[PDB]
């Protein structure tokens, strides 16, 4: 019965999309599940993924098509024919910002299918282009996306050059655009075949078709459409290019009429804008290789003075291609313009070196621009004054920021290797992180400061840097968090594994790892259940960093953390309670965490994150032991909270927090503060001063009982430190006043009970 | 011995088929993975009684770790899809393993009778 297994794990996967955490990693592990069940019975699986897509078809709808087009995706590229070709390829060119998203991925599926199943790509593709001669142009777009080699490049060229003439004008313009990215989309993935085109039949093919296009370019806009597709036709003809250096005259005219368009001697700006995107191309084909360099040569010139012209901005893509192209040909003119000059261009720069660094054996590496480095620093520097001290102009910066960063994620060896330098770099960074009104920055400004953390950067900035620097951002981190935290936090602890790894291999010290232990503590209260679980994981790091340091107080409690909504609260205070031993940081989050609580009381009188506050506090004050007998004066007079809207709530959480929470250290502190207050509910002849003073007794009363009630360890040692007896005197006496109306009844019942 | 792998395997898989436990079915399930990676011309044999509850579990559950093993074992099957059926068990007399195992007379007790009758027989004077 495997195949009902099958079945029933796609069957799953169907019900598990969010059209219809543990169902994100049952998702995940499901989707894993079937690529691996692909990898063998690839068809019971497509044929799932296919059905399911249907059924799909026919924001939660974007994710669960994304899911199921990964997976297609996956499973496609892991392969070892019919219902591919009549039940899948129908949907994936259905599916040809979530639009280009699933565009993106179904691109990606369609790409993997077509590797081993070309061939029916292609027939659909000649039967639309059979139909066209005899306008709906989508299945010739399937060019543009499919995997192409030489041999199917060779086919489509001279597929297409037969049906050309015969074609209406609408679906020859979509072909000429979709076989210019069917050229790029085989020199990127087959970069050793184009290399062997330059070391007749595809040229013959190429040429036709040229001149094909060339007979349909009758006007200027038309002309501008197929220039970029006749360079990729030219550069197919190796031979032809070495004649018309020294039948091909209109290839001579074409290419004259380029240099003619980029030297602004053609009127026609979409000519000349035209013949900027062919020269690019170009200069692209011929870093994946020649007389193209000859070619090249005569052109990039005036490429460059057209592109990189600070006095007259061309009008990002293409001089992004262009500029790695430059690079890639000589590894500076241009470059030094691009350093110095618009945004535009400090962008383009950016994005290029970025690009230089993510995408051949003769590419230079991005090392021959650590010349560079520090104006590329002040770049970064600069951008990031102008950013933060920010329409139009201070939206790009943030643009540029984000590059920047995103080229720092890259690589940081290249800002580290020419050169105070990195402190810099790093507090720059780190001055992102805080900020709110830049998520997308500050996501990559931690990425990048993660990259900056990892063993082989930490070694450029060795230890006395590292522990000054990595200190310096810790603190600076800290102190803003005790003011998305939580992605901040989590980020916070993958910093820490590498400060760890960093240790394992080997004052503003102590002042961090302090701000550190205070800002996790605060974390222990935060509103957010995420948050909570990771200020408890980064208590592992900090002991797995002691252990590292000593191995050449509260550790154990720590470790408990380690090892962990209402329910954690409760589990959180309990571990607090643990805490015996005072430490600066302990000592410092309680004051901390106190001023914050007066300054929430106040403005209540977020009630959640108060009420987590406050049972922080009775929790951790012990260490303490003043701020601490403000604390519980001021608990104290919150159990008669009179407030119409909150009071209620108040009174039941402090009760609560006070009865089952409080820190055993604090009791006798407590059973003082009660005993005196409640002391003076008596005048100087005893007799009882009676509706706050009774609301006060029956919430001591319940809190008294709940103390006692309470089997924490240790509990027991100081419950003995402080007498009761004249607390419980007085409450008796007190209650003895009350007259015998039902609340009054449930006093003295409450009051017997706490007395058993 | 594919007999004895025949065994281990129905054995495991039976004490997969009735237990409630999550804790059980986690280290059965691991040895299941294993065991159809290292046994897979004798695996089939178990699939009979594993396909009720493998549906079961790849539709309702949400544990990774029990998961884990419960789509290595899927995985491994279909790598390796027979030279035994489950009748297998039923030529050297195991069909009623997983059979008997299950949950809580008159035909087994006629055949209990003859026998006891006959051990008292054989070694009682």
């Amino acid at each position: 019965r495997p195949v009902e297994w099958v079945q029933a794990v796609v069957s799953r996967f169907d019900e598990q999309l969010p059209i219809k955490t543990h169902t994100k990693v049952s998702t995940e592990h499901n989707k894993e599940c079937l690529i691996n069940i692909s990898k063998y019975k690839f068809s019971l699986v497509i044929s799932g993924l296919t059905t399911i897509l249907k059924n799909v078809n026919n924001k939660n709808l974007y994710l669960s098509q994304l899911i199921i087009l990964d997976t297609l995706e996956k499973c496609l590229a892991g392969q070892p024919e019919t219902m591919l070709v009549k039940q899948l390829l129908p949907e994936i060119c259905h599916f040809l910002q979530h639009a280009a998203e699933l565009r993106n991925s179904a691109s990606g599926v369609l790409f993997s299918l077509s590797c081993n199943n070309f061939n029916a790509v292609f027939s659909r593709i000649s039967t639309r282009l059979q139909e066209l001669t005899v306008v709906d142009v989508h299945d010739i777009e399937l060019l543009q996306y499919i995997n192409v080699d030489c041999a199917k490049l060779k086919r489509l060229l001279k597929e297409t050059a037969f049906k050309f003439k015969a074609l209406k004008k609408v679906a020859q313009l979509a072909v000429i655009n979709s076989l210019e990215k069917a050229f790029w989309n085989w020199v990127e993935n087959y970069p050793d075949e184009f290399t062997k085109l330059y070391q007749t039949d595809m040229a013959e093919c190429a040429e036709k078709l040229f001149d094909l296009v060339d007979g349909f370019a009758e006007s200027t806009k038309r002309k501008a459409a197929v220039w970029p597709l006749q360079i990729i036709l030219l550069i197919l003809c190796p031979e032809i290019i070495q004649d018309i250096s020294k039948n091909n005259m209109n290839k001579k005219l074409f290419l004259d009429s380029l240099r003619k368009a980029l030297a602004g001697h053609g009127g026609s700006r979409q000519l000349t804008e035209s013949a900027a995107i062919a020269c690019v191309k170009l200069c692209k084909a011929s870093t994946y290789i020649s007389v193209i360099f000859l070619l090249v040569q005569s052109m990039v010139v005036d490429l460059k003075n057209l592109l990189f012209n600070p006095s007259k901005p061309f009008s990002v893509d293409l001089m992004i291609d262009c500029l790695v192209s430059c690079f890639r040909i000589s590894p500076n003119q241009h470059f030094k313009i691009c350093l110095a000059s618009p945004s535009t261009f400090h962008y383009v720069l950016v994005n290029s070196l970025h690009r230089i660094i993510t995408n051949l054996d003769w590419w230079p590496k991005i090392d021959a621009v650590y010349c560079h480095s520090v104006e590329l620093r002040n770049m970064f520097g600069e951008t990031l004054h102008k950013a933060v001290q920010g329409d139009l102009e201070t939206r790009s910066y943030k643009y540029l920021l984000l590059s920047m960063v995103k080229l720092i994620h890259a690589d940081p060896k290249l800002l580290l290797c020419n050169p105070g330098s990195t402190a810099e770099l790093i507090t720059g960074l780190v001055q992102l992180v805080p900020q709110s009104h830049m998520p997308e920055i500050a996501q990559e400004a931690m990425e990048a400061l993660l990259v900056l953390h990892q063993l082989d950067s930490i070694d450029l900035w060795p230890v006395e840097t590292f522990w000054e620097i990595s200190s310096q951002m810790l603190f600076y981190i800290c102190k803003k968090l005790t003011s998305s935290s939580t992605e901040i936090l989590k980020w916070l602890r993958e910093i820490l594994i590498c400060r760890n790894k960093f240790l394992l291999k080997n004052p503003i010290c102590r002042q961090a790892q302090t701000k550190l232990e205070v800002a996790l503590y605060m974390f222990l209260w935060n509103p957010d259940t995420e948050a909570v679980l990771v200020a408890m994981s980064c208590f592992r790091h900090l002991c797995e960093e002691a252990d590292i340091r000593c191995g050449v107080p509260n550790y154990n409690t720590f470790m408990e953390f380690a090892s962990v909504r209402a329910a954690l609260q409760k589990r959180v205070m309990a571990l607090l309670r643990r805490i015996e031993h005072p430490t600066a940081g302990n000592t410092e989050a309680w004051e901390d965490t106190h001023a914050k609580w007066e300054q929430a009381t106040k403005l209540i009188l977020s009630l959640q994150e108060w009420i987590n506050m406050t049972g922080f506090l009775c929790a951790l004050g012990g260490v303490c032991l003043t701020p601490v007998s403000k604390f519980m004066d001021r608990l104290l007079s919150l159990m008669v909270c009179n407030h119409e809207k909150v009071g209620l709530q108040i009174r039941t959480n402090v009760k609560d927090l006070v009865g089952l929470e409080l820190s055993p250290a604090l009791y006798p502190m407590l059973f003082n503060k009660l005993k005196n207050t409640i002391s003076k509910f008596f005048d100087s002849q005893g007799q009882v001063l009676l509706d706050t003073n009774t609301q006060f007794v029956e919430q001591t009363i319940a809190i008294m009982k709940n103390l006692l009630d309470n089997h924490t360890e240790g509990s027991s040692e100081h419950l003995g430190q402080a007498s009761i007896e004249t607390m419980m005197l007085n409450l008796v006496r007190y209650v003895r006043v009350l007259g015998n109306m039902v609340h009054a009844i449930q006093i003295k019942t409450k009051l017997c009970q706490l007395v058993e | 011995d594919p007999k004895i792998q025949a065994l281990l395997l129905t054995v495991l898989a039976t004490l997969v088929k009735y237990t409630t436990d999550e804790f059980d079915q986690r280290i059965l399930y691991e040895y299941l993975a294993e065991a159809s990676v290292v046994f897979p011309k004798v695996f089939p044999v178990v699939h009979n009684l594993l396909d009720s509850k493998i549906n079961t579990l790849l539709s309702l559950c949400q544990d990774p770790n029990l998961l884990n093993p419960i789509h290595g074992i899927v995985q491994s099957v279909v790598y390796h899809e027979p030279q035994y059926q489950t009748s297998y068990l039923q030529s050297f007399g195991f069909n009623g393993l997983w059979r008997f195992a299950g949950p809580f007379i008159p035909d087994y007790a006629e055949l209990i009778v003859k026998f006891l009758d006959a051990l008292i027989d054989t070694y009682l004077p």
